[PDB]
């Protein structure tokens, strides 16, 4: 499990926070209040997410429709070389 | 054959933390192994039979993917051009669902007075069509003020199959007002909150 | 910054199965909204405004990555030198494990005849060293033969602490033969079945 | 979601299943039965794609460690139940 700070290049995960606030999306997204955008970049054999975590959103659809769905495969936790 | 065979030993045994396979030794009686594990609830053991692991993380994940695939939609009734009617607008998502394991249709029956008298009320939802049929016809309780649930699966269920997405609900309730309570079919202001909604669970 | 925020913008909608963010519109009324989402246990509201998602899938997630972090031991006792004294060799696993969840020993007291007379026993457990200290002492039923579980959760953990795998267990009970009852510290034949054991249950 | 079968040349996943009675290995392992060595092969076109797993399951196993020790575990990412391109 290595953090991406900086400077290194082997392959790690960097970890920006995107809040719907920011985007305009805090509207239409009830839930949750943002997304943890955590991507996989450097050079090994692809450098490929490696630890996956579910999540679920609470959004409207429509004017008078809510979904609460649940994708797998959302979040990025831990990458390595592959 | 023996290449893979032993390509996956000694994956298991990295999965595990063991640089090599367990030196065979001469292990516990089986009744005491199968006694241990039966009180801690690690592993269940039945009919003479072998061991299945009880907690199986496994049989979480299986689940874990299940509720990937079922997704849940709330549509909240828009106010039909009838007398006591809603009108339902089911969101486009209902099309990637195919299967309806549940679907309830919520009503708010608003009642100021609590009577100990005149308890039982009966309420009946109408689909049309081109016609009538009966969604649901429930007795329910009228001493104060509460939500009232409507099982309409197998409707709904019929209606994602004919490709529909949209219900018009008729709603029948001739006994609500002599007991002094009123069903809230829209949203007054300070009763929005009890506007009706229908929630509908579908997977696949 | 920009063409990154695009980024997860699309692959947000990639997941939802949208080809585009929903068009602005005026929303239901947050009563009713939150109402909903309360009664549906979806969603949980705070007061003043705030919202969390009940049943969030991904707090399940972080629940399965906890128990794999977490390993159960079940070690078997080994018939000491000493009378009435039990010998324990805990797994080399439990070098990788730092911190004790839960420890518990598991004694089997005997009772051939049920007594409505003599009910309480008093059974210690005597961790020794080099020096005996008090492991646990426990009053239990002396009605029925049942097994009965020592809490030794803060021993093992100093043990562990200490770098030490093994516990030497010297087990009194005077009350015990009077009562018709005698603690299994060695498996019999037939009586094998209710051979000593410890669990541990560690993590990280 | 690509599942190999025979003649195919696309990044799917092929699965054979390993009973740990044919290993010699159902002494020391208690349960389960056996172990679904599920593993990705195949050719992505070519910033590369490796045809790696993209759908894991954690798998839990009871095991002797010795003679008298058993352990309960709960291993991340054991089997590999879907692959595609990267």
């Amino acid at each position: 499990g290595l953090e991406c700070d900086g400077k290194v290049n082997i392959c790690c995960k960097k970890q920006f926070f995107v809040s719907f606030k920011d985007i305009g999306w805090n509207d239409w997204i009830i839930a949750p209040s943002g997304y943890h955008a955590n991507y996989c970049e450097g050079e090994c054999s692809c450098c490929v997410p490696t630890k996956l975590r579910p999540m679920s959103m609470l959004y409207y659809d429509d004017g008078q429709n809510i979904i609460k769905k649940d994708i797998q495969n959302m979040i990025v936790e831990e990458c390595g070389c592959s | 054959q023996p290449e893979m065979v032993e390509a996956v030993k000694k994956h298991i045994l990295n999965m595990l933390h063991l640089k090599k396979r367990p030196d065979v030794t001469q292990p516990v009686p089986k009744a005491a192994l199968l006694n241990a594990i039966r009180k801690l609830h690690v592993g269940k053991v039945g009919e003479n039979g072998y061991v299945e692991i009880e907690d199986d993380i496994g049989r979480r994940a299986e689940m874990n993917e299940l509720m990937e695939q079922t997704s849940e939609i709330i549509t909240f009734a828009e106010s039909g051009t009838a007398r006591k009617t809603l009108h339902f607008e089911i969101s486009k998502e209902g099309s990637d669902l195919s299967v309806v394991e549940r679907a309830e249709v919520w009503l708010f029956l608003k009642v100021p007075k609590a009577n100990r008298t005149r308890t039982k009320v009966t309420i009946r939802l109408f689909q049309q069509q081109k016609s009538e049929l009966l969604l649901s016809e429930k007795v329910v309780d009228a001493r104060k003020s509460t939500w009232h649930v409507f099982p309409v699966s197998s409707s709904i269920q019929r209606l994602l199959d004919q490709g529909k997405s949209s219900l018009d609900v008729r709603i029948a309730c001739e006994q609500c007002q002599e007991s002094g309570a009123s069903l809230v079919l829209l949203g007054e202001e300070k009763e929005q909150s009890h506007r009706p909604f229908l929630m509908l669970q579908a997977r696949q």
